[PDB]
Protein backbone atom coordinates (compact mmCIF):
# COMPACT_ATOMS: atom_id res chain seq x y z
CA UNK A 1 0.00 0.00 0.00
CA UNK A 2 2.28 3.08 1.66
CA UNK A 3 5.28 1.30 1.10
CA UNK A 4 4.37 0.91 -2.60
CA UNK A 5 3.79 4.40 -3.52
CA UNK A 6 6.99 5.19 -1.39
CA UNK A 7 8.85 3.47 -3.87
CA UNK A 8 7.17 4.76 -6.47
CA UNK A 9 7.77 8.23 -5.15
CA UNK A 10 11.81 7.79 -4.41
CA UNK A 11 12.27 6.18 -8.55
CA UNK A 12 10.44 9.11 -10.04
CA UNK A 13 12.51 11.69 -7.48
CA UNK A 14 15.33 9.33 -8.57
CA UNK A 15 15.13 9.23 -12.46
CA UNK A 16 14.44 12.41 -12.82
CA UNK A 17 17.72 13.64 -10.82
CA UNK A 18 19.72 11.15 -13.18
CA UNK A 19 17.96 13.10 -15.86
CA UNK A 20 18.62 16.12 -14.90
CA UNK A 21 22.35 15.68 -14.07
CA UNK A 22 22.45 14.16 -18.03
CA UNK A 23 21.05 17.06 -19.24
CA UNK A 24 23.63 19.37 -17.24
CA UNK A 25 26.56 17.12 -18.57
CA UNK A 26 25.01 17.81 -22.20
CA UNK A 27 24.67 21.74 -21.30
CA UNK A 28 28.21 21.62 -19.89
CA UNK A 29 29.56 19.94 -23.12
CA UNK A 30 27.69 22.72 -25.17
CA UNK A 31 29.65 25.17 -22.66
CA UNK A 32 32.66 24.06 -23.33
CA UNK A 33 31.92 23.66 -26.96
CA UNK A 34 31.08 27.23 -27.11
CA UNK A 35 34.46 28.75 -24.38
CA UNK A 36 36.53 26.31 -27.05
CA UNK A 37 34.82 28.32 -30.09
CA UNK A 38 35.46 31.90 -28.37
CA UNK A 39 38.77 30.53 -27.11
CA UNK A 40 39.46 29.77 -30.99
CA UNK A 41 38.21 33.32 -31.97
CA UNK A 42 40.50 35.41 -29.73
CA UNK A 43 43.74 33.50 -30.51
CA UNK A 44 43.10 34.25 -34.24
CA UNK A 45 42.53 37.59 -33.30
CA UNK A 46 45.80 37.64 -31.62
CA UNK B 1 -10.85 17.52 14.39
CA UNK B 2 -11.83 14.16 16.14
CA UNK B 3 -10.13 12.53 13.31
CA UNK B 4 -7.22 14.04 13.33
CA UNK B 5 -6.50 11.85 16.29
CA UNK B 6 -8.39 9.04 15.53
CA UNK B 7 -8.20 8.86 11.67
CA UNK B 8 -4.76 10.40 11.56
CA UNK B 9 -3.87 6.72 13.88
CA UNK B 10 -6.07 4.75 11.86
CA UNK B 11 -3.67 5.98 8.68
CA UNK B 12 -0.77 5.29 10.52
CA UNK B 13 -2.04 1.85 11.67
CA UNK B 14 -2.62 0.92 8.34
CA UNK B 15 0.29 2.57 6.55
CA UNK B 16 1.64 11.37 -0.54
CA UNK B 17 -2.34 11.68 0.39
CA UNK B 18 -5.07 13.60 0.02
CA UNK B 19 -7.73 15.16 2.37
CA UNK B 20 -11.04 13.35 2.53
CA UNK B 21 -12.50 16.18 5.37
CA UNK B 22 -16.50 16.79 4.80
CA UNK B 23 -19.44 14.10 5.78
CA UNK B 24 -21.02 11.18 5.48
CA UNK B 25 -24.63 10.66 7.30
CA UNK B 26 -25.49 7.37 9.19
CA UNK B 27 -26.75 5.93 6.14
CA UNK B 28 -23.37 5.82 4.04
CA UNK B 29 -21.35 3.14 5.50
CA UNK B 30 -22.15 1.06 2.66
CA UNK B 31 -21.34 3.41 0.31
CA UNK B 32 -18.27 4.40 1.98
CA UNK B 33 -17.17 0.41 1.98
CA UNK B 34 -19.19 -1.24 -0.89
CA UNK B 35 -18.70 1.70 -3.18
CA UNK B 36 -15.79 3.35 -4.26
CA UNK B 37 -13.81 0.22 -4.51
CA UNK B 38 -11.57 1.66 -7.07
CA UNK B 39 -10.36 4.35 -5.59
CA UNK B 40 -10.09 3.62 -2.23
CA UNK B 41 -8.67 0.00 -3.07
CA UNK B 42 -8.67 -1.07 0.71
CA UNK B 43 -5.47 0.96 1.65
CA UNK B 44 -7.16 4.00 2.57
CA UNK B 45 -8.32 5.15 6.35
CA UNK B 46 -11.34 7.05 7.69
CA UNK B 47 -13.01 8.13 10.86
CA UNK B 48 -16.61 8.89 10.89
CA UNK B 49 -19.13 9.54 13.26
CA UNK B 50 -22.53 7.77 13.98
CA UNK B 51 -24.70 11.25 13.92
CA UNK B 52 -25.09 11.53 17.85
CA UNK B 53 -26.82 14.91 17.31
CA UNK B 54 -28.63 16.04 14.17
CA UNK B 55 -26.34 18.35 12.07
CA UNK B 56 -27.91 20.91 10.56
CA UNK B 57 -27.98 20.82 6.70
CA UNK B 58 -25.39 23.40 5.13
CA UNK B 59 -28.71 25.29 3.58
CA UNK B 60 -31.44 24.06 6.02
CA UNK B 61 -31.79 24.44 9.89
CA UNK B 62 -34.43 20.62 10.07
CA UNK B 63 -31.04 18.34 10.31
CA UNK B 64 -31.08 14.74 10.02
CA UNK B 65 -28.56 11.87 10.45
CA UNK B 66 -25.80 13.90 8.93
CA UNK B 67 -22.84 12.61 10.24
CA UNK B 68 -19.31 14.62 9.46
CA UNK B 69 -16.41 12.18 8.72
CA UNK B 70 -12.80 12.68 7.49
CA UNK B 71 -10.95 10.32 5.28
CA UNK B 72 -7.71 9.91 3.36
CA UNK B 73 -7.39 10.33 -0.55
CA UNK B 74 -5.42 8.00 -2.31
CA UNK B 75 -4.02 10.90 -4.73
CA UNK B 76 -6.08 13.19 -6.64
CA UNK B 77 -6.87 11.00 -9.03
CA UNK B 78 -8.82 9.03 -6.78
CA UNK B 79 -9.69 12.40 -4.91
CA UNK B 80 -11.73 13.17 -8.22
CA UNK B 81 -13.83 10.14 -7.72
CA UNK B 82 -13.38 10.97 -3.76
CA UNK B 83 -15.34 14.25 -3.83
CA UNK B 84 -17.92 12.85 -5.92
CA UNK B 85 -18.43 10.10 -3.41
CA UNK B 86 -18.71 12.99 -0.89
CA UNK B 87 -21.12 14.81 -2.73
CA UNK B 88 -23.34 12.25 -3.26
CA UNK B 89 -23.09 11.65 0.52
CA UNK B 90 -25.09 14.68 1.14
CA UNK B 91 -24.54 15.34 4.70
CA UNK B 92 -23.14 18.77 6.64
CA UNK B 93 -19.90 18.40 4.92
CA UNK B 94 -16.91 21.64 5.44
CA UNK B 95 -12.87 21.00 4.94
CA UNK B 96 -11.31 21.70 8.36
CA UNK B 97 -7.36 22.19 9.21
CA UNK B 98 -5.06 19.67 9.91
CA UNK B 99 -4.17 20.08 12.95
CA UNK B 100 -6.35 19.17 16.02
CA UNK B 101 -6.02 22.21 17.84
CA UNK B 102 -7.22 24.43 14.77
CA UNK B 103 -10.16 22.38 13.66
CA UNK B 104 -11.06 22.75 17.11
CA UNK B 105 -10.93 26.52 17.11
CA UNK B 106 -12.48 26.36 14.14
CA UNK B 107 -15.47 24.43 14.88
CA UNK B 108 -16.08 26.53 17.57
CA UNK B 109 -15.57 29.91 15.88
CA UNK B 110 -18.47 28.52 13.22
CA UNK B 111 -20.55 27.59 16.47
CA UNK B 112 -20.09 30.79 17.80
CA UNK B 113 -21.04 32.21 14.52
CA UNK B 114 -24.30 29.83 14.35
CA UNK C 1 -18.30 -11.55 -59.09
CA UNK C 2 -15.81 -9.08 -57.60
CA UNK C 3 -18.44 -8.81 -54.45
CA UNK C 4 -17.87 -12.31 -54.01
CA UNK C 5 -14.45 -11.83 -54.27
CA UNK C 6 -14.12 -9.28 -51.95
CA UNK C 7 -16.80 -10.99 -49.68
CA UNK C 8 -14.49 -14.07 -49.71
CA UNK C 9 -10.54 -12.24 -50.17
CA UNK C 10 -10.98 -8.65 -49.25
CA UNK C 11 -13.44 -10.08 -46.28
CA UNK C 12 -10.39 -12.84 -45.91
CA UNK C 13 -8.00 -9.96 -44.94
CA UNK C 14 -10.58 -8.28 -42.52
CA UNK C 15 -11.10 -12.08 -40.75
CA UNK C 16 -7.42 -11.59 -40.59
CA UNK C 17 -7.65 -8.25 -38.91
CA UNK C 18 -10.45 -9.48 -36.60
CA UNK C 19 -7.71 -12.00 -35.81
CA UNK C 20 -5.43 -9.69 -35.09
CA UNK C 21 -8.09 -7.57 -32.85
CA UNK C 22 -8.66 -10.65 -31.12
CA UNK C 23 -4.89 -10.66 -30.62
CA UNK C 24 -5.60 -6.74 -29.35
CA UNK C 25 -8.00 -8.05 -26.75
CA UNK C 26 -5.78 -10.58 -25.33
CA UNK C 27 -3.02 -8.25 -24.42
CA UNK C 28 -5.86 -5.54 -23.33
CA UNK C 29 -7.58 -8.98 -20.84
CA UNK C 30 -3.14 -9.10 -19.86
CA UNK C 31 -3.58 -5.06 -19.45
CA UNK C 32 -6.65 -5.99 -16.81
CA UNK C 33 -4.66 -8.34 -14.79
CA UNK C 34 -2.72 -5.93 -13.49
CA UNK C 35 -5.22 -3.01 -13.38
CA UNK C 36 -6.66 -6.06 -10.99
CA UNK C 37 -3.78 -6.61 -9.10
CA UNK C 38 -3.27 -2.72 -8.59
CA UNK C 39 -6.52 -2.28 -7.70
CA UNK C 40 -7.31 -4.52 -5.05
CA UNK C 41 -3.53 -5.12 -4.30
CA UNK C 42 -0.21 -3.51 -4.33
CA UNK C 43 0.79 -1.11 -7.06
CA UNK C 44 3.48 -4.10 -8.90
CA UNK C 45 1.77 -6.14 -11.43
CA UNK C 46 0.87 -9.69 -9.89
CA UNK C 47 -2.44 -11.22 -10.67
CA UNK C 48 -3.68 -14.62 -10.02
CA UNK C 49 -7.07 -14.67 -11.26
CA UNK C 50 -8.62 -16.53 -14.60
CA UNK C 51 -10.08 -15.98 -18.13
CA UNK C 52 -12.88 -18.07 -20.08
CA UNK C 53 -15.73 -18.41 -20.86
CA UNK C 54 -17.32 -21.14 -17.84
CA UNK C 55 -20.87 -22.08 -17.37
CA UNK C 56 -23.33 -20.67 -14.56
CA UNK C 57 -22.61 -23.47 -12.11
CA UNK C 58 -18.89 -22.99 -12.44
CA UNK C 59 -18.97 -19.69 -12.14
CA UNK C 60 -20.74 -19.73 -9.18
CA UNK C 61 -18.87 -21.75 -7.52
CA UNK C 62 -15.96 -19.73 -8.34
CA UNK C 63 -17.81 -16.68 -6.53
CA UNK C 64 -18.43 -19.23 -3.88
CA UNK C 65 -14.85 -19.82 -3.75
CA UNK C 66 -13.62 -16.19 -4.11
CA UNK C 67 -16.15 -14.96 -1.59
CA UNK C 68 -13.21 -14.02 0.54
CA UNK C 69 -12.99 -11.20 -1.94
CA UNK C 70 -16.21 -10.58 -3.13
CA UNK C 71 -17.57 -6.93 -4.28
CA UNK D 1 -19.22 -12.61 -30.44
CA UNK D 2 -18.50 -13.13 -27.18
CA UNK D 3 -18.20 -10.26 -24.77
CA UNK D 4 -15.43 -9.38 -22.04
CA UNK D 5 -15.51 -12.75 -19.33
CA UNK D 6 -12.57 -12.72 -17.63
CA UNK D 7 -12.48 -12.89 -13.39
CA UNK D 8 -11.01 -10.40 -11.38
CA UNK D 9 -8.54 -11.49 -8.57
CA UNK D 10 -4.71 -10.35 -7.82
CA UNK D 11 -1.93 -12.42 -6.57
CA UNK D 12 -2.51 -12.13 -3.21
CA UNK D 13 -6.43 -13.36 -3.39
CA UNK D 14 -6.25 -16.37 -5.55
CA UNK D 15 -9.11 -18.73 -5.67
CA UNK D 16 -7.93 -21.88 -6.22
CA UNK D 17 -6.88 -24.23 -3.52
CA UNK D 18 -2.89 -22.67 -3.32
CA UNK D 19 -2.14 -19.34 -3.97
CA UNK D 20 -0.20 -20.76 -7.12
CA UNK D 21 -2.97 -23.59 -7.97
CA UNK D 22 -4.93 -21.26 -10.26
CA UNK D 23 -3.41 -22.26 -12.66
CA UNK D 24 -3.35 -26.19 -12.46
CA UNK D 25 -4.61 -28.35 -9.98
CA UNK D 26 -7.21 -26.15 -8.43
CA UNK D 27 -10.54 -27.32 -7.65
CA UNK D 28 -12.17 -25.79 -11.01
CA UNK D 29 -10.57 -29.40 -12.53
CA UNK D 30 -13.64 -31.07 -10.51
CA UNK D 31 -16.58 -28.78 -11.57
CA UNK D 32 -14.99 -28.75 -15.50
CA UNK D 33 -14.37 -25.13 -15.38
CA UNK D 34 -11.89 -24.22 -18.32
CA UNK D 35 -10.24 -21.12 -16.40
CA UNK D 36 -6.08 -20.99 -16.72
CA UNK D 37 -3.78 -18.47 -16.53
CA UNK D 38 -0.27 -17.33 -16.68
CA UNK D 39 1.44 -14.18 -14.84
CA UNK D 40 3.05 -12.04 -17.13
CA UNK D 41 3.94 -9.01 -15.51
CA UNK D 42 5.19 -5.69 -16.80
CA UNK D 43 8.92 -4.42 -16.23
CA UNK D 44 7.01 -1.85 -13.51
CA UNK D 45 3.81 -0.33 -12.44
CA UNK D 46 2.67 3.36 -11.99
CA UNK D 47 2.05 5.46 -8.56
CA UNK D 48 -1.81 5.39 -6.74
CA UNK D 49 -2.19 8.47 -9.00
CA UNK D 50 -1.51 6.51 -12.08
CA UNK D 51 -2.92 3.46 -10.74
CA UNK D 52 -6.31 5.01 -10.37
CA UNK D 53 -5.60 6.76 -14.21
CA UNK D 54 -5.41 3.37 -15.61
CA UNK D 55 -8.34 2.36 -14.11
CA UNK D 56 -10.27 4.70 -15.15
CA UNK D 57 -8.87 4.52 -18.25
CA UNK D 58 -10.04 0.88 -18.65
CA UNK D 59 -13.86 1.94 -19.38
CA UNK D 60 -12.71 3.70 -22.25
CA UNK D 61 -10.69 0.52 -23.12
CA UNK D 62 -13.21 -2.26 -22.41
CA UNK D 63 -15.46 -0.05 -24.90
CA UNK D 64 -13.20 -0.03 -27.73
CA UNK D 65 -12.58 -4.00 -27.49
CA UNK D 66 -16.66 -4.12 -27.31
CA UNK D 67 -16.56 -2.38 -30.41
CA UNK D 68 -13.75 -4.02 -32.10
CA UNK D 69 -15.62 -7.51 -31.04
CA UNK D 70 -18.65 -6.24 -32.38
CA UNK D 71 -17.95 -5.22 -36.02
CA UNK D 72 -15.13 -8.58 -35.80
CA UNK D 73 -18.69 -10.40 -35.14
CA UNK D 74 -20.91 -8.10 -37.47
CA UNK D 75 -18.67 -7.45 -40.97
CA UNK D 76 -16.81 -10.91 -41.32
CA UNK D 77 -20.31 -12.72 -40.52
CA UNK D 78 -22.69 -10.89 -42.33
CA UNK D 79 -20.58 -11.34 -45.42
CA UNK D 80 -21.42 -15.49 -45.49
CA UNK D 81 -18.25 -15.66 -46.82
CA UNK D 82 -15.58 -13.97 -44.06
CA UNK D 83 -16.04 -16.07 -41.13
CA UNK D 84 -13.80 -18.73 -42.36
CA UNK D 85 -11.09 -17.87 -40.18
CA UNK D 86 -11.47 -20.63 -37.15
CA UNK D 87 -9.51 -19.90 -33.70
CA UNK D 88 -6.87 -21.27 -34.61
CA UNK D 89 -6.41 -18.62 -37.58
CA UNK D 90 -7.72 -15.94 -35.44
CA UNK D 91 -5.79 -17.33 -32.76
CA UNK D 92 -4.85 -14.14 -30.08
CA UNK D 93 -1.69 -13.26 -29.95
CA UNK D 94 -0.39 -16.28 -31.78
CA UNK D 95 -2.46 -18.99 -29.73
CA UNK D 96 -5.62 -20.47 -29.66
CA UNK D 97 -8.45 -19.78 -27.64
CA UNK D 98 -7.56 -23.11 -25.28
CA UNK D 99 -3.77 -21.04 -25.10
CA UNK D 100 -4.65 -17.75 -25.33
CA UNK D 101 -6.43 -17.33 -22.34
CA UNK D 102 -4.15 -19.28 -20.57
CA UNK D 103 -1.20 -17.48 -20.90
CA UNK D 104 -0.48 -13.34 -20.93
CA UNK D 105 1.85 -13.26 -23.10
CA UNK D 106 0.86 -10.55 -25.55
CA UNK D 107 1.97 -8.11 -23.28
CA UNK D 108 5.46 -8.58 -25.08
CA UNK D 109 6.66 -5.26 -27.34
CA UNK D 110 4.47 -5.71 -30.00
CA UNK D 111 1.38 -3.48 -28.88
CA UNK D 112 2.56 -2.18 -25.26
CA UNK D 113 6.55 -1.35 -24.41
CA UNK D 114 7.05 -4.27 -22.15
CA UNK D 115 7.74 -1.37 -19.93
CA UNK D 116 5.89 1.32 -17.38
CA UNK D 117 2.08 0.42 -18.71
CA UNK D 118 0.67 3.33 -17.43
CA UNK D 119 1.03 4.81 -21.38
CA UNK D 120 2.11 1.82 -22.89
CA UNK D 121 -1.88 0.39 -22.59
CA UNK D 122 -2.62 3.80 -24.39
CA UNK D 123 -0.30 3.02 -27.15
CA UNK D 124 -1.76 -0.37 -27.46
CA UNK D 125 -5.64 1.27 -27.62
CA UNK D 126 -4.31 3.67 -29.88
CA UNK D 127 -2.82 0.71 -32.24
CA UNK D 128 -6.00 -1.77 -31.51
CA UNK D 129 -7.75 1.62 -32.55
CA UNK D 130 -5.66 1.44 -35.75
CA UNK D 131 -6.56 -1.93 -36.47
CA UNK D 132 -10.76 -1.88 -35.74
CA UNK D 133 -9.95 1.40 -38.05
CA UNK D 134 -8.66 -1.04 -40.96
CA UNK D 135 -11.83 -3.24 -40.47
CA UNK D 136 -14.41 -0.70 -40.85
CA UNK D 137 -12.13 0.54 -44.07
CA UNK D 138 -12.77 -3.39 -45.19
CA UNK D 139 -16.37 -2.70 -43.95
CA UNK D 140 -16.56 -0.22 -46.18
CA UNK D 141 -15.61 -2.04 -49.34
CA UNK D 142 -17.24 -4.52 -48.90
CA UNK D 143 -20.73 -2.13 -48.68
CA UNK D 144 -19.36 -0.77 -51.76
CA UNK D 145 -18.78 -3.94 -53.23
CA UNK D 146 -22.20 -4.90 -52.28
CA UNK D 147 -23.44 -1.73 -54.24
CA UNK D 148 -21.39 -2.60 -57.58
CA UNK D 149 -23.64 -5.60 -56.65
CA UNK D 150 -27.24 -6.09 -57.26
CA UNK D 151 -26.53 -3.89 -60.58
CA UNK D 152 -28.02 -3.80 -63.87
CA UNK D 153 -28.63 -7.06 -63.94
CA UNK D 154 -31.30 -6.50 -61.18
CA UNK D 155 -33.69 -4.94 -64.05
CA UNK D 156 -36.13 -7.20 -65.83
CA UNK D 157 -34.83 -9.87 -68.16
CA UNK D 158 -35.91 -8.50 -71.83
CA UNK D 159 -39.36 -7.26 -73.00
CA UNK D 160 -40.16 -6.04 -70.36
CA UNK E 1 2.02 7.93 8.16
CA UNK E 2 4.77 6.19 6.58
CA UNK E 3 3.30 7.47 3.07
CA UNK E 4 3.32 11.29 4.31
CA UNK E 5 7.39 10.79 5.34
CA UNK E 6 7.93 9.19 1.79
CA UNK E 7 6.54 12.69 0.29
CA UNK E 8 8.13 14.57 3.25
CA UNK E 9 11.75 16.32 2.50
CA UNK E 10 13.39 12.54 2.22
CA UNK E 11 13.00 13.17 -1.65
CA UNK E 12 12.95 17.81 -1.91
CA UNK E 13 16.17 17.17 -0.26
CA UNK E 14 17.23 14.98 -3.97
CA UNK E 15 15.78 17.31 -5.68
CA UNK E 16 17.90 20.15 -4.30
CA UNK E 17 20.97 18.28 -4.21
CA UNK E 18 20.64 18.16 -8.26
CA UNK E 19 22.14 21.51 -8.04
CA UNK E 20 25.51 19.71 -6.36
CA UNK E 21 25.64 17.46 -9.27
CA UNK E 22 24.74 20.76 -11.64
CA UNK E 23 27.71 22.43 -9.66
CA UNK E 24 29.92 19.15 -10.54
CA UNK E 25 29.07 19.68 -13.99
CA UNK E 26 29.92 23.08 -14.46
CA UNK E 27 32.96 22.84 -12.35
CA UNK E 28 34.15 20.10 -14.86
CA UNK E 29 33.02 22.03 -17.80
CA UNK E 30 35.57 25.36 -16.32
CA UNK E 31 38.25 22.84 -15.33
CA UNK E 32 38.28 21.20 -19.15
CA UNK E 33 38.00 24.44 -20.96
CA UNK E 34 41.01 26.20 -18.73
CA UNK E 35 43.27 23.47 -19.58
CA UNK E 36 41.89 23.82 -23.45
CA UNK E 37 42.80 27.44 -22.74
CA UNK E 38 46.02 26.83 -21.41
CA UNK E 39 47.00 24.10 -23.98
CA UNK E 40 46.07 26.73 -27.16
CA UNK E 41 48.19 29.31 -24.99
CA UNK E 42 50.89 27.42 -24.82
Amino acid sequence: MVRFIRQEAEEKANEISVSAEEEFNIEKLQLVEAEKKKIRQEYERK
Amino acid sequence: GEFFSSALTSAAAQQKLGFIAGLVPREKSMSFERMLFRATRGNVFLRQAVVDEPVVDPVSGEKMEKNVFVVFYSGERAKNKILKICDAFGANRYPFNEEFDKQAQAISEVSGRL
Amino acid sequence: HDQESLRSSLLQWCYTSYGEVFSSWMHFCAVRVFAESILRYGLPPSFLACVLAPSVKGEKKVRSILEELCG
Amino acid sequence: ASRYWVVSLPVQNSAASVWNRLQEQISKHSFDTPLYRFNIPNLRVGTLDSLLALSDDLVKSNSFVESVSHKIRRQIEELERVSGIESSSLSVDGVPVDTYLTRFVWDEAKYPTMSPLREIVDGIHTLVAKIEDDLKVRVAEYNNVRSQLNAINRKQSGSL
Amino acid sequence: LAAEQEAQHIVAAARNAKMARLRQAKEEAEREIAEHRAQVER
